[PDB]
């Protein structure tokens, strides 16, 4: 519903070898609108939409600066936690980041987060308060101590509160024609006879943004939804995205299944049927 | 914007 | 580590002997290490590898895709290697699913 911008760090370990890979992703909603990889020689944040190039090199100049010593921190971070960990220099690990603000009616920050997982599993987490944190095992309450002692809270909070949100408003305003455009599923239900006699009804939702979606199955007796076959939302490749829900129905009864269609694009809900 | 993330865990 | 789901879908409802474009989706798999290729009859294909992301979750997901005009005879698939699978994964694309 409201708008939010974020990031996605990514800092994988070399076995042995002291260096680390780092990867960072920028999203206004569900747009990645930047990105930062330090294999490549020379390393830069680079736009990855049209929109973001209105930003001239003294931003890309500063960004790139602040996601290189970032990039450091991780590396350090990622030696660290193996410290905590107890594991051997022989194997790679990951630590990764997101946070992001969400802007509210004022002109404000609506609410805030930064998290943290190491090898893919929760570690430390801020709070909606913006000024706690929760550990998700042993070796982060000692990241915890370390945190509150600093007041690291205060830095991300006011990073959320300040720089965060003024950024999203301006991104928003500088893609307007793309990023505030809420786009719609186009849709239609398939049919394939194809088990002896069960017929497959499969109801398609393409080309829509935000991510979002709602695909569910009724039949006309019946309250609950149906078992169906989902996909997984998956992207179209040119910034939108797109899901089917499929389910298997008795030859001669396909009127009686409907696919209901929910998005934040369309005006009421959907209803659509193998006309 | 980036924010700044610069302390040790 | 968890396994890879994979997906291999044209962006635009498949039309024998018109552009569109092959789209491989990985996503849910991690460590994020991987291999992923577009395959036109088992030969990879030129295609763009999307920046490394991740879920609420955080497993990991990648879009790797190039253009197709797809026919009655060209056979599409996708092509995965992770190491939580001893033998690579193959989705051969299907036009229904």
């Amino acid at each position: 519903g409201p708008h939010s911008l974020s990031y996605f760090y990514t800092a994988v370990s070399r076995p042995d070898r002291g260096d680390s890979r780092f990867i960072a992703v920028g999203y206004v909603d569900d747009t990645q609108f930047v990105r930062f990889d330090n294999y490549a020689p020379n390393p830069r944040m680079e736009p990855r939409v049209p929109w973001i190039q209105q930003e001239g090199q003294d931003y890309w100049d500063e960004e790139t600066r602040k996601v290189k010593d970032n990039a450091q921190t991780y590396g350090v971070g990622l030696n660290t936690l193996r410290g905590y960990y107890n594991q051997s220099e022989a194997g790679s690990h990951t630590l990764q980041s997101m946070y992001g603000c969400y802007l509210g009616p004022d002109g404000l920050l609506l609410h805030g987060y930064r998290q943290d997982a190491y090898d893919g599993a929760d570690y430390i987490a801020l709070n909606e308060d913006l000024r706690s944190w929760t550990a998700a095992d042993m070796a982060a309450q000692i990241t915890k101590r370390k945190w509150e002692a600093a007041n690291v809270a205060e830095r991300r909070r006011s990073y959320l509160q300040g720089l965060c949100v003024e950024s999203l408003r301006r991104y928003l305003e500088m893609g307007k024609d793309t990023l505030q455009r809420a786009e719609p599923p186009k849709t239609h239900v398939t049919r394939h006879p194809s088990s002896d006699l069960g017929v497959t009804l499969r109801c398609w939702a393409l080309g829509f943004y935000p991510k979002e979606i709602s695909l569910t199955w009724q039949r006309e007796g019946q309250d609950q939804s149906q078992d169906m076959e989902l996909v997984e939302t998956r992207p179209s490749g040119d910034g939108t995205f797109q899901k089917w829900a499929a389910l298997v129905v008795p030859p001669g009864e396909e009127q009686s299944y409907t696919c209901h269609v929910q998005h934040e694009g369309l005006q009421e809900p959907l209803t659509l049927r193998w006309d | 914007n980036s924010d700044t993330v610069g302390w040790s865990w | 580590a968890r396994p890879p789901k994979v997906q291999v879908y044209s962006r635009h409802p498949a039309e024998n002997g018109k552009p569109n474009y092959l789209n491989c989706y990985v996503s849910g798999f991690h460590p994020p290490q991987i291999e992923i290729d577009l395959l036109k009859n088992g030969e990879k294909m030129n295609a763009e590898q999307s920046d490394l992301s991740f879920s609420k979750d955080w497993s990991f997901y990648l879009l790797v895709h190039t253009e197709f005009t797809p026919n009655a005879v060209d056979q599409y698939s996708c092509r995965v290697k992770h190491v939580t699978l001893d033998k690579p994964k193959i989705v051969k694309w299907d036009r229904d699913h």
